[PDB]
Order: C-alpha cells, then structure tokens, then sequence
C-alpha cells in the first residue's frame, strides 16, 4: 500500500509527507536554512476516513524503523510498569535508527489530566511530556498520533516540540469521493457501462470506508445475484462461472440505495413509500419546494459565480390534514439529500442540559454529512415565545429555542442545512425564528379547490381497481370545504363497504370473485357519513394571519424602476 | 452547560482561564437570555443551578482589574429577561442600541450584499431603499437570495434549451447579469421580519433605558 | 440445534449464512472478483427474537474455530488486564484458524465513549477499536455482535470493516410464527387432532420467543391434568400412562388464555368479565366497532388487494352514565387483538419530558407488537386543544398534545394502532385530533329509546331468577328519560 491509495486528501497527504520525507531524505536543505524542522503531527477527524491507511503508508513507503504503539497497550498490571514500557519503546526507536513512532488512539492515553481521578494515567501523561520534551527528549525521531476526539487531548500534549501540526483530514469532495470511487474499483472488472463519476455526485454523505462498503455490497449482491442459474455447487464452481463475471450498474444502484453514511446510521428513518404524484395538488408549492432543494446540492457554480449563499429553511403552515407531512415524506423518499427525521418533543430529557446537548448533536450530525434536509415536525412543542410562562422548570424551553436559534444562524459555517418545519398553529412560533436566514420560506399551504380535490381524489385512487363508469367530477364538485384527509376517509369508507360486500357474498357463496372493483353504490353509502374536519372559526383565523402576512407586505406595486 | 455536578461552573472557569491566558481577547458571550437569566424567586426552581451560573459568571466577571485587559461582549433579542446583577454598572455598563435602518442605511445595506455580484449596469437601488420603509437586512438579502435564484433558474432553463436546440450557440453564460425583471419577481413575496408590537416593546425599553 | 431452527426470519439468516457460509466453502468467487468480503455481523433487535440461537447453530454447524465473549467477561480489578484479555482472546482466535468471534452483550463494553466517566471503559473501547481495523488488524476472521439496543454503541465501532452489515432480526410473520410452531412442536407426540394454523393466526404480538413457552405450559397442563386424577405412584410411576399422554387441543387454547407477549407484561388489563351480549341496545355502534376492529385483522388479502390502509380511530362521546366504558371492556374482551389500556391522567409525571418518554414508549409498544388496540379513556385530561391557560405550567400539555398527534399520525409505518378515545366533554378536544388519519369516526353514543331500554334491562337481568308474571314493559315505558347507569 503506497501513497496512490490515500487520495481525495491530497493536501494533508503532502504536508504529512513534507515533514516525513524532506527531514530524512535530503536534510542539508533544512542544515542551510538554519533552524530545525517540525517533529510533530497530531491527525483527527471522523472515524473512517483514512488516518490510520496513511499511517500504513508511511510506515510501507520508507525504508526506515517503524514502532507501532497503540493506546491501551502501554498499561500493565504492575506499579510503575507503564512508564517503563513507555521509556523502553521511546529507547528502541531512538537507540536503532531515525524512526517514527505511531501513537494510535491517544483518547486512551491521555485523559486531560484534569477530569480523570486515577494516579496511572497522569502518570503516563507526565511521563509523555517528559519524554517528549525536555533533557534528552528527542534525536531525529518523528511522532505521529491519531484519534477520532481531538478535544479529549492535553493542552499541554497540544504544544509546540510535541505536537505543533495539526492537520484536518475531514470529509472529501465529488472530487475526493471519485477518486476513492476509482482507487476500490481498480483490482475488479465491473462493465463497460458503469459510471463512477454518476455515482460520486449522487451520493453526498459519504467518507471513507463507506465508498468501499457500497463496493463490497454491489459485488455480494452480484455474487447472490448470478448463482441461481447454478444448483449450490458444495464441491467446486466450475470456470464458466468465474470468468465474465461483470459488476453492472443496477448492482450500484441497490447498494446505493439499501446503504446510508456511518455517521447517520443512529438516525436512518423508516422508508415510507411515496413519490411526488401520490401529493395530489399543491403544483407550484411542490415545484418551489423541489427546486428550492435540488438547486444549491446540483449546481453550486453559478451560486458562486453569482457570489451569494442559497435559501436554507422553509416553514408550512396552515389547516392540518392538508399535505405538510406528506410533503415531508416525499422529499425524504427520492431527493438525494440525506434525511434526518426528527419529531417535537422526541428530544427533550429530565437532565439540565441533555435535551440542548442532544440539539447540538443532531444538528452536528446534520452539518457533519452535508448536504442534510432536516424535518423539525410541530416546532410549536420546543420552540415556543420566551418568558410566557410564569412557572415553569427553570427556563428550560427558553435554553432549547436559545440553542435553536444560535444553531440555526450563529458563529457557523453554514455549509448545507435545509431545516423543514411544519406547524398547524403559526402563532405559538417565536418571531426570531421566522426571520429570514433562519426559516424565510413561510409557505401557506391553503384548502384544495375543486380542481384540486380531484387530483387529490386521482392520487388516492391509482393503486386500485375502479369502476369504468365512474367518475370523481361529482365527488369533487359536492364537497367545498372538505380536505384531503376527509377524501382519504371517504375512500376507506368505500372500500370498507366494498369489503363487507366481498366477504358477505364470499359468506352466501360458501352456504350455497364478486366484487372486482369500487361500484357507485359503495360511493354514495360512503358520502352519507361524511363531514369536513376544519370548522368555520380555524379557517377564519387562518385567512387571519395570511392577511396580516399580506398586511406586513404592504407597499408593493408593479414596482417601475 | 452539563448535567454533572461542578462540570457546569468548570466550564465557564476554564473557559475564562483560557480567556485570562492568551491576553487580549474578546469573548464573545452569544445569547445571554440562557446564561444570565432572571431569577424570579418564589422558592420552586429545579435546584439552583442557573444561579450557580450566574453566580460564577460574576464571581469570574468582577475579578477584572487593569492587567490582562480582555473584553466580553453580549447580544441578546430580549433584553428584558437579561439580570440587573449583570446588567450593573461596574461590571457591565455599556448598551448599544441597533435600531432599524433608515433609507441611507437601507442604500448602504443593499450595496454591501450585493459587492461580488456581476450587478447589471443600468440597474438601481433606490426604488428598492424608497418603496421598503419597515424592511431590515435580513430580509433584504432574502429578497438578493430569490433574485439570484430566479436568474439561476432562467440560466438551467436558457441551458436546457441550448442543449435542446444543440441536439435536434450563446455566450458563456445566457443571463450574465441580474436583470430588473428578477427583482421585480423576487420583491412579489417579499414580507417583512419584525412585526410592529416588537417595535413597540423595544422602543419601551429605550425610553424605560 | 442446525440451521433448520431458527427459522421464520429467512432474509436475516441468508444474509448471516452468506459471509459465513460462502468464504468458508469456495474462496474462487471472491479471488476472481478482486474484493474482500464483509466480516462483521450485528444483530440488533427486541429481545427473545433468535439471535443467541443464531449464533449457536452458527457455532454447531460452521467446522471453523469458535471462540464465544461474554460482555463483562472480561473485565478485571487490576489495571489494564480487560484489554489483556481482549488481546488474549483475539491472539487466540487468530492463532489456531480462520475463526469466528461472537462478542455477546457489547452494550456493556461500548459505553459510546462520551456518557461514561470511567477510563477502564474507555481503554476497553479503544482497544476494541485498535485490535478490530488498524495496522495488521485481522486476518480472515470474522466478528459477529448481538445486542439488545443499537443506538448505545459507538459509531466508531458501528463503521465498515468493524461492523458493517447490521441485519434486523425483528417481529415475525403469520408465516414465521407458522414456522416456529412447526419447529417447537416436532419432538413431542402432541395429537391427532391438533392444528398449528388457527394457533399461529390467532398469535399476533409474540416476539418469537413466547411460542416455546405456550407450548411448555400447554404441555405442564396436560401433564397437571394427568396427574390429579390417576394417583402420581410417588414411589415410582406407572408406565401405561407414559405411552398415552398426548397434547390436546384445549390446553392450547387455555396456554393462549393464560399468557401474553413478553413487551407487554407491564400494561398489562385486568381480567374483567364482559360480553358483547352484556351490553345491551346500539346494535349499529356494536357492530360498526366489530367491523372497524376485525376487518384488517381477519382479512388483510382483501385490503392489499384494494391497495388501501384501514381506517383505525374512532371516537366515544355522549353522555355519562351510557356503555362507552363497558364497550371499551367488552372489546378488552373477546376482540382478536391485544389490549393497552390508560387512565385519563396516568402517563403524567412530574420531571420534563418524562410523559413524553411515557407517551412514546407506550406507542413504540402498542405499534411493535402489532396488532393492538390502545383505549385513550379522558381525552379531555389527556389533550386540550392549545395554549388555553393565561399563565402556563412549564408549557407541558401543549408538548404532549403534540406528541400524540405526532405518534397518531406522523413518521411512522403505521402497521396497527386503533385508538379508541370515551370522553364525556366533546368541546375541549383538539380539531388537529378530531382530524381523520388518527380520530375519523365521531361515534355518538345517545340516549336509549324503549326498545334499547327494554334490551338493556333484559342484558343487566341476565343472570337472575324472576318470577314468570315480570313485565318490563311498564319500566321500559314510564321512565322515558332514563340511562343505563340509572
Ligand atoms: N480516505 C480513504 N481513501 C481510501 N480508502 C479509504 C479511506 N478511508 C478508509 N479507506 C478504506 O477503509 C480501510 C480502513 O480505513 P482505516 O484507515 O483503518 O480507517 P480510519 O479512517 O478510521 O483510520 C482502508 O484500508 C481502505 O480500504
Ligand atoms: N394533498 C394530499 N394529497 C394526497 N393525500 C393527502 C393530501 N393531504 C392529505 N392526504 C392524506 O391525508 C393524510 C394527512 O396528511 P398529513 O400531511 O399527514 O397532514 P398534516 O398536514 O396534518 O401533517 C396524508 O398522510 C394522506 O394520507
Ligand atoms: N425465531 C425463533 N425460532 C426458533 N426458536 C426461537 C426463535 N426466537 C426465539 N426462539 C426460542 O426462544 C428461546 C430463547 O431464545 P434465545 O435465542 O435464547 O434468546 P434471544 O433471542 O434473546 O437471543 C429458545 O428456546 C429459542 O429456541
Ligand atoms: N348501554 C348499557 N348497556 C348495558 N349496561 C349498561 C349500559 N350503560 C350502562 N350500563 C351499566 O352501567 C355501568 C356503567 O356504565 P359504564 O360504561 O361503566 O359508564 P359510562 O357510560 O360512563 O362509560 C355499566 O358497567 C353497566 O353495568
Ligand atoms: F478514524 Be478511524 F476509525 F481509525
Ligand atoms: F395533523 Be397535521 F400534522 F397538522
Ligand atoms: F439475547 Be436476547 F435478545 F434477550
Ligand atoms: F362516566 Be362515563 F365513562 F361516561
Ligand atoms: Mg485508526
Ligand atoms: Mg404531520
Ligand atoms: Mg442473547
Ligand atoms: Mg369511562
């Protein structure tokens, strides 16, 4: 394993391997310049990323000594053996040779010094420290470390002597994710019409070791996949089988999508089964909301040529039963961002700090394999106004609207966070979240109309059998303020009454199929207890809030320049 | 912040430790409605831990003497909740008020948001500055953001079209500039932020202040 | 025990059986497609589904070394002797042969290495994650991992290449529990007349590990039968009963009678003694409630024909004193389903966001071991409609009743939740709740007139003696305002 194995980190690789390399191949260049090269580096970053593959690199590339020290194999069970072990290894790799020293997963080595209540472990660290600066501390030897927490190390292991460098290896780009596509694709025959480069724009979370796990799923699906026209074979597989194998791009495909990022394996949602045809109405909400989602994450050149950051929220408000979740549904189904799933008060704790802990993780996990879509359903639960309850726990919700808001727009980065919120009742929302740069897009999701009930009525009806005969102009045109929910009711009911027919004649047929589809008569018994679910008095207060929107949109004309 | 006990005093010590350390700094102490807040006594809390907070934060605040000279500096949206201990002159004193801005200022703000972008040449503000009075920054590069993605939008289009026209040539790109037309398309949902008793609250606590 | 016994779960166990199975027989497939395959198995789910089984057979079948690791085995008083022994246990493994490791219970190993305090922990886990992929990390082993939560592990440790492949040994199937009936009732001379297909459909929630128990007390009450009329010969027993003993099919339905799912012992009901002939009057709400709870239990075929979900909430109002109750416990009855019954108040709690846990994990039970029926008595106690208090609480209600409309109708797969609502106050309940998809039938429960009177004094007098000269049809008629309750 050479350096032609590590890419998509192309830059931390050459100033690992400027201070690795340049010190020990030619080092009359660093004799001229005067004073002493840097013989330290600390690597950290997420797991599975390729730290410890260039730690093996190095340790592969050079013809020099090489002493492996992991984290938890210093310790021994004898006082003041520890230190000795420390003292013997830091011995052997000066004594030989210019070596370098690997320190892996130094979260077990160092425990601050400060939060830990043992003697062992401050006794490791002080010994580090003085074998790593002081009287007789180094003679031209290098030491590497790697760890998953850089915040867990000592601030005075943090130092310059021991480690100075520090460099970030973090999530790679399309660039980095093809590369890594090409480097696990070249020791395998996969087709002639693959696409890899296809392949490393469609995914957007990976890092590391997941692009050879979705390798390493295509080829087992391939291998289930083209054993069933031979028998099981417990003897030998005969050589018709081995050659012209072929790893087609079907197989990367299902793989793709029957995988998720590592860092968002705790938070993988159910997979419900929607697409964007099942959401009947809501034509230009639904092609605002799917344009406004697949822009920045397609085509983020002409958002740079353009010199401006694209629109990260957007809020759906109105009566319930209208289509806010199923919305939510769809664009977790098919848009190729990753989806973090999240309910209203699922992240509250009895603890002082954990539900403002858990925030910020789910929102670092969110930030963390970007491009992420996040849904913050009912965020009249957590995020309500401040100080409206005399007694309460202490201010509480206050801390979790406080992180929400600092989250939402505060010293970040904002690389790519597309927060959803979806609430029935706009008036509980707090005025500084649905300020522009936090949540912009306030989309009021109104009653359907009569050509809108029917492709609602379309919609619900396209997985069933149906009378030819019928039609849904009718239905469509006799209920006015009824919703999409009332027309899913109005359908259960039908095929209720349906299904009572079928298993009544399947009764009479058994005492001495009928039913192939929905009659008229299933219809119209159904229609007749039938009622709408939003009063006179909601849907007034709704076109309330929308006129006082529309009021806090006052001046604007034609508008002549 | 941390459920542990003495770790949620220990942070805002190692945390000003490390302020005291590399002098001068700025700490910049972000939404303070959390950190000080009111007490409100009536003998029914979760334990007395915000007032070991904000007891720790004075009793790490009031130690501030001519040597090692570092700022602290705070911005809350309501200011009512913020402590008067805190809010005492001799440990902090000073209040700036942002109000809303005025045309000039409104002028000034969408000149700045709109620096490295290629602006069309017969193109001005002014309208923009005249025809929004209550309006603010925010929503002001809100309605930036929506021009800019209307002429994204007619760009894929115009690209799709040439592709089209190519398989059954313009220049590097169809829309080089941001027209007048995509403004006047993005000013259509264009909404305020603040509502008008906010004003009235903040303007309460001006004359009260 | 083979791979023939742990069946019911055929897509986990082929997707075990290829990594272990499959570069074990022939290694030709994957030396002439390049790739290596995976090498790490975790099998997370709800407790008592086969995984402990699986790894046995895996153990008693598979000709490769097995080395087994029980999850605090390990750990030891001295310092730095568990990651010995892990070290140990690993150079063994890998000395001998190509083997298979199975580190059971690693919830106790892998304390996610941010909300323990210790440093034993800690060390445990860092040498776990040295010794499982670093440098010469494994060669050609395999470690499988069993767990009853998945989500307190590390994600370092739930990475590729440590544990990569997570299968979901979950809930089973009629068909599954068909298998495992078919499978536990193979050695035992059980009867002639006995069938496993009633019993494995009217099984709903069991997890897979209560059908050996509904055996084993099926088989000691036909054995407790046996032994109380002919005398137990407590010197020696007789052997002319031993060659005759049999499984019959009542004690079967009795075992049913007498046992419930193991996710549910704690909700358990109260064995109350109703019957849909004990409630007199409203023949239509009886059986429109009989058809909204047994069509998509008894036919499933005919609404995934359809391609249509089942409507499932219905809603009791009236007045006080009417049968909504006692329909509640005559469904809590005789209904095909299983039963989770709350009081109005009674998942309230004092700390924040405990209700909310409450909330939630009384309807991730009632959704896990589908199909149930979850009777939400005092709708009115239990959700106001919003922010209806001056001064608030701590802003709690309003979080519950988001909650509840987000677990009624959100996120979910919505397998089967009926939620049946009785409440005695129709004002004070969310419109968001009275909304179909989580409450669509507003069942109006009224008043008897005199022939509902006449059957609800004939259901009340059911088990009395009468004189022969009683009428009731003077009491039916003079009262005319009356009630049940009355
Ligand atoms: N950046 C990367 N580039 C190429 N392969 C990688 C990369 N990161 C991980 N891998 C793959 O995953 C394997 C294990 O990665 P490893 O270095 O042990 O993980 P980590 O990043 O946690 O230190 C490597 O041998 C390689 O096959
Ligand atoms: N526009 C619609 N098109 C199709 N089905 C709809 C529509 N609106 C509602 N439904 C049906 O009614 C249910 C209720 O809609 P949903 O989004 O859950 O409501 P809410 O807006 O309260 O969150 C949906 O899950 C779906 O089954
Ligand atoms: N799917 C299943 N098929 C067959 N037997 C099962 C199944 N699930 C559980 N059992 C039985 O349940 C009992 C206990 O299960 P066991 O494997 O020890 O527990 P667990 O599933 O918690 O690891 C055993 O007798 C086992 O055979
Ligand atoms: N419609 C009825 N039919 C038969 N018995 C009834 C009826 N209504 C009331 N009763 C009797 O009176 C009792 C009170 O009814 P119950 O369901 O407990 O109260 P509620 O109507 O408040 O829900 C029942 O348990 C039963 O004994
Ligand atoms: F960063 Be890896 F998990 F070693
Ligand atoms: F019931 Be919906 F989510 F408003
Ligand atoms: F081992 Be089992 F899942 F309880
Ligand atoms: F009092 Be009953 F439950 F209506
Ligand atoms: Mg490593
Ligand atoms: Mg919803
Ligand atoms: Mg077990
Ligand atoms: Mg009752």
């Amino acid at each position: 394993v050479g350096y032609d194995d590590i890419g998509g980190c192309r830059k931390q690789m050459a100033q690992i391997r400027e201070m690795v390399e340049l010190p020990l191949r030619h080092p009359q260049l660093f004799k001229a310049i005067g004073i002493k090269p840097p013989r330290g580096v600390l690597m950290y970053g997420p797991p599975g990323t390729g730290k410890t593959l260039m730690a093996r690199a190095v340790a592969n590339e050079t013809g020099a000594f090489f002493f492996l020290i992991n984290g938890p194999e210093v310790m021994s069970k004898m006082a003041g053996e520890s230190e000795s072990n420390l003292r013997k290894a830091f011995e052997e790799a000066e004594k030989n040779a210019p070596a370098i020293i690997f320190i892996d997963e130094i979260d077990s080595i160092a425990p601050k010094r400060d939060k830990t209540n043992g003697e062992v472990e401050r006794r490791v660290v002080s010994q580090l420290l003085t074998l790593m600066d002081g009287m007789k501390a180094r003679s031209n030897v290098v030491v590497i470390a790697a760890t998953n927490r850089p915040n867990s190390i000592d601030p005075a292991l943090r130092r310059f002597g021991r480690f100075d460098r520090e460099v970030d290896i973090g999530i790679p780009d399309a660039t980095g994710r093809l590369e890594v596509l090409r480097i696990h694709t070249k020791n395998m025959k996969l087709a002639d019409d693959v696409d890899l480069e296809a392949l490393a724009a469609e995914t957007h979370g990976y890092v590391g070791a997941d692009i050879a796990s979705l390798c390493s799923e295509a080829a087992m699906q391939q291998i289930r996949e083209k054993m069933d026209l031979i028998d099981l074979d417990e003897d030998e597989i005969d050589a018709e089988v081995l050659d012209s194998l072929g790893v087609t791009m079907d197989n990367f495909r299902f793989a793709l999508g029957n995988s998720n990022p590592s860092a968002l394996r705790e938070t993988v949602v159910e997979s419900v089964n929607v697409t964007w045809d099942d959401v009947g109405g809501l034509d230009e909400i639904k092609e605002e909301l799917k344009e406004t989602v697949e822009y920045p994450v397609l085509h983020p050149d002409q958002y740079t040529k353009f010199g401006l950051s694209p629109s990260k929220g957007v809020l759906f408000y109105g009566p319930p039963g209208t289509g806010k979740t199923l919305l939510a549904k769809a664009v977790a189904t098919e848009v190729s961002a990753n989806f973090i799933s999240v309910k209203g008060p699922e992240l509250l704790s009895m603890w002082y700090g954990e539900s403002e802990s858990n925030i910020r993780d789910i929102f670092d996990k969110a930030r963390a394999a970007a491009p992420t879509v996040v849904f913050l359903d009912e965020l009249d639960s957590i995020a309500k106004a401040r100080g409206g309850s005399l007694g309460d726990a202490g201010g509480a919700s206050d801390r979790v609207v406080n992180q929400l808001l600092t989250e939402m727009d505060g010293m970040n980065a904002k690389k790519n966070v597309f927060v959803i919120g979806a609430t029935n009742r706009p008036d509980q929302i707090d005025p500084a979240i649905l300020r522009p740069g936090r949540l912009d897009q306030l989309i009021y999701v109104p009653l359907p109309d009569e050509n809108a009930r029917l492709s609602i009525l379309n919609a619900q009806l396209r997985k069933t059998p149906l009378e030819p005969g019928l039609e849904l102009t009718a239905i469509a045109k006799a209920t006015q303020g009824f919703s999409g929910a009332d027309l899913l009711y109005i359908v259960q009911r039908a095929a209720k009454y349906a299904i009572k027919d079928s298993i009544e004649a399947h009764r009479q047929h058994e005492a001495e199929d009928p039913v192939p589809y929905i009659t008229k008569e299933h219809f119209a018994e159904a229609m007749k207890t039938a009622k709408r679910s939003v009063s006179d008095a909601e849907l007034r207060r709704y076109e309330a809030y929308s006129q006082q929107m529309k009021a806090s949109r006052g001046q604007f004309s034609n508008f002549n320049f | 912040l941390s459920m542990w006990y003495g770790e949620s005093e220990s942070n805002i010590r190692d945390i000003f430790d490390k302020a005291r350390a590399a002098a001068p700094t700025v700490v910049f102490l972000d939404e303070l409605d959390s950190i000080a807040k009111a007490r409100g006594g009536s003998l029914g809390d979760a334990g007395g831990a915000s007032d070991r907070v904000v007891n720790q934060l004075l009793t790490e605040m009031d130690g501030m003497n001519a040597k090692k000279n570092v700022f602290v500096i705070g911005a809350t949206n309501r200011p009512d909740q913020i402590d008067p201990a805190i809010l005492r002159p001799g440990r902090l004193d000073q209040l700036i008020y942002v109000p809303l801005p005025d045309e000039n200022a409104r002028l000034s703000i969408l000149n700045a948001q709109l620096r490295k972008t290629p602006l069309e040449p017969g193109l001005e503000l002014t309208a923009i500055a005249k025809a929004t009075q209550g309006f603010s920054g925010a929503d002001l590069l809100y309605i930036v953001q929506r021009a800019a993605k209307y002429a994204i939008k007619d760009s894929i289009e115009a690209h799709r079209q040439h592709e089209a026209e190519k398989e059954v040539e313009p220049e590097v790109d169809p829309v080089p500039y941001i027209t007048k037309e995509h403004f006047a398309e993005a000013m259509k949902t264009a909404k305020r932020s603040v509502s008008d008793a906010e004003l009235r609250r903040y303007e309460a606590y001006s004359q009260q202040m």
